[PDB]
RNA sequence: AGUAACGCAAACAUUGGUGAGAAUCCAAUGCCCCGAAAACCUAAGGGUUCCUCCGCAAGGUUCGUCCACGGAGGGUGAGUCAGGGCCUAAGAUCAGGCCGAAAGGCGUAGUCGAUGGACAACAGGUGAAUAUUCCUGUACUACCCCUUGUUGGUCCCGAGGGACGGAGGAGGCUAGGUUAGCCGAAAGAUGGUUAUCGGUUCAAGGACGCAAGGUGACCCUGUUUUUCAGGGUAAGAAGGGGUAGAGAAAAUGCCUCGAGCCAAUGUUCGAGUACCAGGCGCUACGGCGCUGAAGUAACCGAUGCCAUACUCCCAGGAAAAGCUCGAACGACCUUCAACAAAAGGGUACCUGUACCCGAAACCGACACAGGUAGGUAGGUAGAGAAUACCUAGGGGCGCGAGACAACUCUCUCUAAGGAACUCGGCAAAAUAGCCCCGUAACUUCGGGAGAAGGGGUGCCCCCUCACAAAGGGGGUCGAAGUGACCAGGCCCGGGCGACUGUUUACCAAAAACACAGGUCUCCGCAAAGUCGUAAGACCAUGUAUGGGGGCUGACGCCUGCC
RNA sequence: GUGAAACUAAGUGGAGGUCCGAACCGACUGAUGUUGAAGAAUCAGCGGAUGAGUUGUGGUUAGGGGUGAAAUGCCACUCG
RNA sequence: AUCCCGUGUGAAUCAGCAAGGACCACCUUGCAAGGCUAAAUACUCCUGGGUGACCGAUAGCGAAGUAGUACCGUGAGGGA
RNA sequence: GAGUUGAAAAUAAGCAGAGAUCCGGAGAUUCCCGAAUAGGUCAACCUUUCGAACUUCUGCUGAAUCCAUGGGCAGGCAAGAGACAACCUGGCGAACUGAAACAUCUUAGUAGCCAGAGGAAAAGAAAGCAAAAGCGAUUCCCGUAGUAGCGGCGAGCGAA
């Protein structure tokens, strides 16, 4: 059933890149209209039940999204994870058990289980791990923080009260869909990006001259001046959180 | 293909949202504009359009 | 209250006929005459300002611009009103 | 220097007329051109160039009696057409709020903002200049009055809906076209002939209704499941209807009734005492006046409707108001006040309306061999909107006349040879349409490929006939049969770039850029990165299968040492 | 064809950054034209032509900048 | 040194505090950390008088008539 | 005090020796746009509940919050907005140039831009100069004086 009403309507206009107008997130513009799902992270209705109907592609996203009813009278749409039957029924809840699709809060499971959709701190709606594939896992738990290694292979203790969606999201299969039309990429909104060497010395610092240019310079820089390889960008002290990079 | 002609066929009402009148008057500078115009002595201090009728001539 | 679009000086509504030959077609063709009149002017101000000055049901005002600026109002009559009786009374 | 030129090589010629004066203005007759226009209408722009009369000082690349020129006068008629009185998109302005030497920057409500959504008129006539606008016919919108009921009603709020993609081909039809029937006329000095020439038109809207079209759910039987023949289900359609939860509507869950439904098309009214061929009477010979026949059928067939109908695909396809339904809460007014209808009358808001609009009037300084969104798409031959010739309609390109030198340019042919020319087959010449046979190296097994190469082709007979295309056999002409226009030249190697694309508007289209793919590296969301003193914005209403940035460039083998 | 697979005739279907070719978009070669008809065109062919298309209308980024499938290209016949 | 500000520290009331060109002692001078005031003074889009070894239509105001007009540019603006 | 209805003639009608035309003082009107102001606007237009919109003042009612604040309603000849050639003040504030280059410096706190305000503005009534002698707010002119100085002790800058 389209025209959910809950497909939400307005946006900013398509794949947009303009802060004042100038080009500030580079490659942007083209495709379709692209209308974006409202989808529901942040569930808030608690120990009541609800089934899957539809799974529905957004074209916002790299998975696909679904269509959960309730016994009351609403429509939602959630990240269905892999292992989403038809027809399947999904609750949330702070006692709820461990089903591939539904959430509770990281405080009432045990460790080392498969969760996409969590969160970073409490009242958020959702952060951290809710690509086409992206699943985190736990180590064990803290007083007030949790160990939680999302996949970057990278761990990081957070707060225990933040709701998760259990279950290993869906989609995996966008890793081997070939985009060989060669043309498919103008149609996602992304235009051609050129290269450094072939620009001129007032647009890259890799402005070269004759022939196919070395890259000049002692390390190989940003078109802002920036050293590319290896210098992290990152403040110094924002959170002391993670515990190790681990990468 | 055409011609490097600069003026084309645009609409009178496009015209004048951009050298009309109003953002002539919305800024600080554009009214500054109308100082200079005012303090020459040009007839026309801007070139518009009307929203009901043409010209009367 | 009942205001108008504008109020516009109403004994000054009207301004002068149209003697050309085309008028006295319209007249003994169309029972209608011919009048001009200021730009702010409407279809049920001078509409009024003939059913009271002259005393005649008027069927339609098809007013037009005139790019002299001035505008003209085809004014036509009743069937129940020659036009050519009440024109020759004013000097048509 | 009285020199080049007089703005395409569509082409004019004559007889009359006007005048002082005519290649040029007008009229007639032929001739010729466009005809997916060089035709008609509208968006923009222009602003009076539109029309009558007068004039020829300047302009018209000549003349001029003419004019888009000069002067005087006139002309643009809307409840229904297009915008505003309605709504919102991109975007703009942003009350308060944050920020900032000033100016102002960011940003919410709100308000503007059509290229979109909503909303009611068509046919004939008139007319020096106006026609969905003026007249006449039939309509339709939005309110008031006149009759029945109701005591609540309007707005805000809750909801449905508005509401949307691309491609594809098959149906059912209309618009147009051809033919036939019917009606009227016709002797068009030629050998014959009526086989010829013109009409055969009608809209919006009001009523009634839809199949051999699509849709209507499952199983068996007969047929290619299919069009249909036949049985059963109690839900299995368009649609209604009850409930249950905090549940008025809605949504969700459960139960029940309905075999039909949908829309172009269609018959009738509108609609004939209209229109129309023709004849009948005067010419200011520019046209008016009276009367008036038939007004049907079939084959094609739309790029238009059904139709946002189905099928497929990913790259997943605006918003708000009008409209419909509805409880509580909140503001106002209340009885002859408010609401809902049924016939019948009354009332009808501003602006645009001329003219040019494939252009002499717009944009190119020009009456400039150029450009300009959209709509209508006739006949024959053809697959066709190319092409060739034409109907409608509009023109003959605003210097002509002699002559027939060199030489330039646009074309045609050229004995014998065939690239010997040349920087280089540059350019020209040649191939060309449909069917049949046949087609190699190589390969990513998709292709190359229409490879290459060869044959038939016009027109009259017959038969087989899917009984429409088409086949075989035969004859007939020409030197030549896709006889005109139109309409692939190909093969063998190599270098580069995988490829389709993009690039220096006005000397470079490439081997350059991009690309799908690969790899390194940064980034845990109060992300990195980018623009801004700042607030903040893009990133992103996205979350490492994602977002930057560097290099290389499909694919196959690999990518060594320091 | 085997108890299911793997795979193939045959139809149906209409995909393509497919092919030929009009409108349309662009400008590869040649000639003309160089006080040109035209401050960039005409003529004869030419490349794409269902897409990484073309175009109208209303907008957006403005010069210690914008934008750029990257040429120092374009930003009102002007752009290190 | 005097005078005024940015960050941070941070006094004394007349037996005092500040200045007298680093600073100290004595003397002299004045009383910051609160405000307001006419005149002499600088100029002409002008106005009213008087002048000119200033101009006389290429001059003098761009402009002796439609003058910031016709015209050019999208516009800022240029300009007879 | 004698003719007038502008330039600007003509024509048609007037107005005037109980005093016109004209001149002067004070008043009245002043459509529409423009601060533009009821709301929108593509200036001289549209829609209109015909409205000085907004800020400020006054008055009532008076949220989260008791007093408050915000808001709403109302009154008001109603204070401000807008314009202004040059001078003046306040803030941002160059560069070509000179130094025979150029960076300190100069040009220059000039031009320009914004804001404000008056016929003048700024400043201004000693926590001041001076030197053992004395003056008595600020501003401007002549002078000291091109002096003392300052300065890649260069170019220059230059008081009291």
């Amino acid at each position: 059933n389209p025209r959910n009403n809950l497909i939400s309507g307005q946006r900013r206009c398509g794949k947009g890149r303009n802060a004042r107008g100038i080009i500030t997130a580079r490659h942007r513009g083209g495709g379709h209209k692209r209308l974006y799902r409202k989808i529901d992270f942040r569930r808030n209705e608690k120990d009541i039940y609800g089934k899957i109907v539809t799974i529905e592609y957004d074209p916002n996203r790299n998975a696909y999204i679904c269509l959960i009813h309730y016994g009351d009278g609403e429509k939602r749409y959630i990240l269905h994870p892999r292992g989403a039957i038809i027809g399947d029924t999904i609750v949330s809840g702070t006692e709820v058990p461990i089903k591939m699709g539904n959430a509770l809060p990281l405080t009432d499971m045990p460790l080392g289980t498969a969760i996409h959709n969590i969160e970073i701190t409490l009242g958020r709606g959702g952060q951290l791990a809710r690509a086409a594939g992206a699943v985190a896992k736990l180590i064990a738990k803290e007083g007030k923080s949790a160990t939680l290694k999302l996949p970057s292979g990278e761990v990081r203790l957070i707060s225990k009260n933040c709701s998760a969606t259990v279950g290993q999201v869906g989609n995996v299969g966008v890793n081997q869909k070939r985009l060989g039309r060669a043309g498919s990429k103008r149609w996602l909104g992304k235009r051609p990006v050129v290269r450094g060497v072939v620009m001129n010395p007032v647009d890259h610092p890799h402005g070269g001259g004759e022939g196919r240019a070395p890259i000049g310079r002692k390390s190989p820089t940003t078109p802002w001046g920036y050293p590319a390889l290896g210098r992290r960008s990152r403040k110094r002290n924002k959170y002391s959180d993670n515990f190790i990079i681990r990468r | 293909a055409a011609l490097c002609l600069t003026k084309r066929s645009r609409s009178r009402k496009s015209l004048a949202r951009t050298h009309g009148f109003r953002l002539r008057m919305s800024t600080t500078s554009g009214r500054a504009l109308l100082k200079r115009r005012r303090a020459k002595g040009r007839k026309i201090l801007c070139t518009k359009t009307n929203p009901s009728s043409g010209k009367r001539a | 209250l009942k205001y108008p679009r504008r109020i516009l000086d109403v004994y000054q509504i009207l301004q002068s006929p149209i003697i050309t030959e085309a008028a006295i077609k319209n007249i003994a063709d169309e029972n209608s005459l011919l009048f001009t009149v200021d730009v702010r002017a409407d279809k049920k101000m001078i509409r009024e300002a003939i059913s009271n000055f002259f005393g005649v049901k008027v069927r339609k005002v098809n007013t037009l611009i005139r790019p002299d600026g001035t505008k003209k109002a085809y004014i036509m009559l009743n069937k129940e009103y020659n036009a050519s009786e009440l024109a020759k009374k004013i000097g048509i």
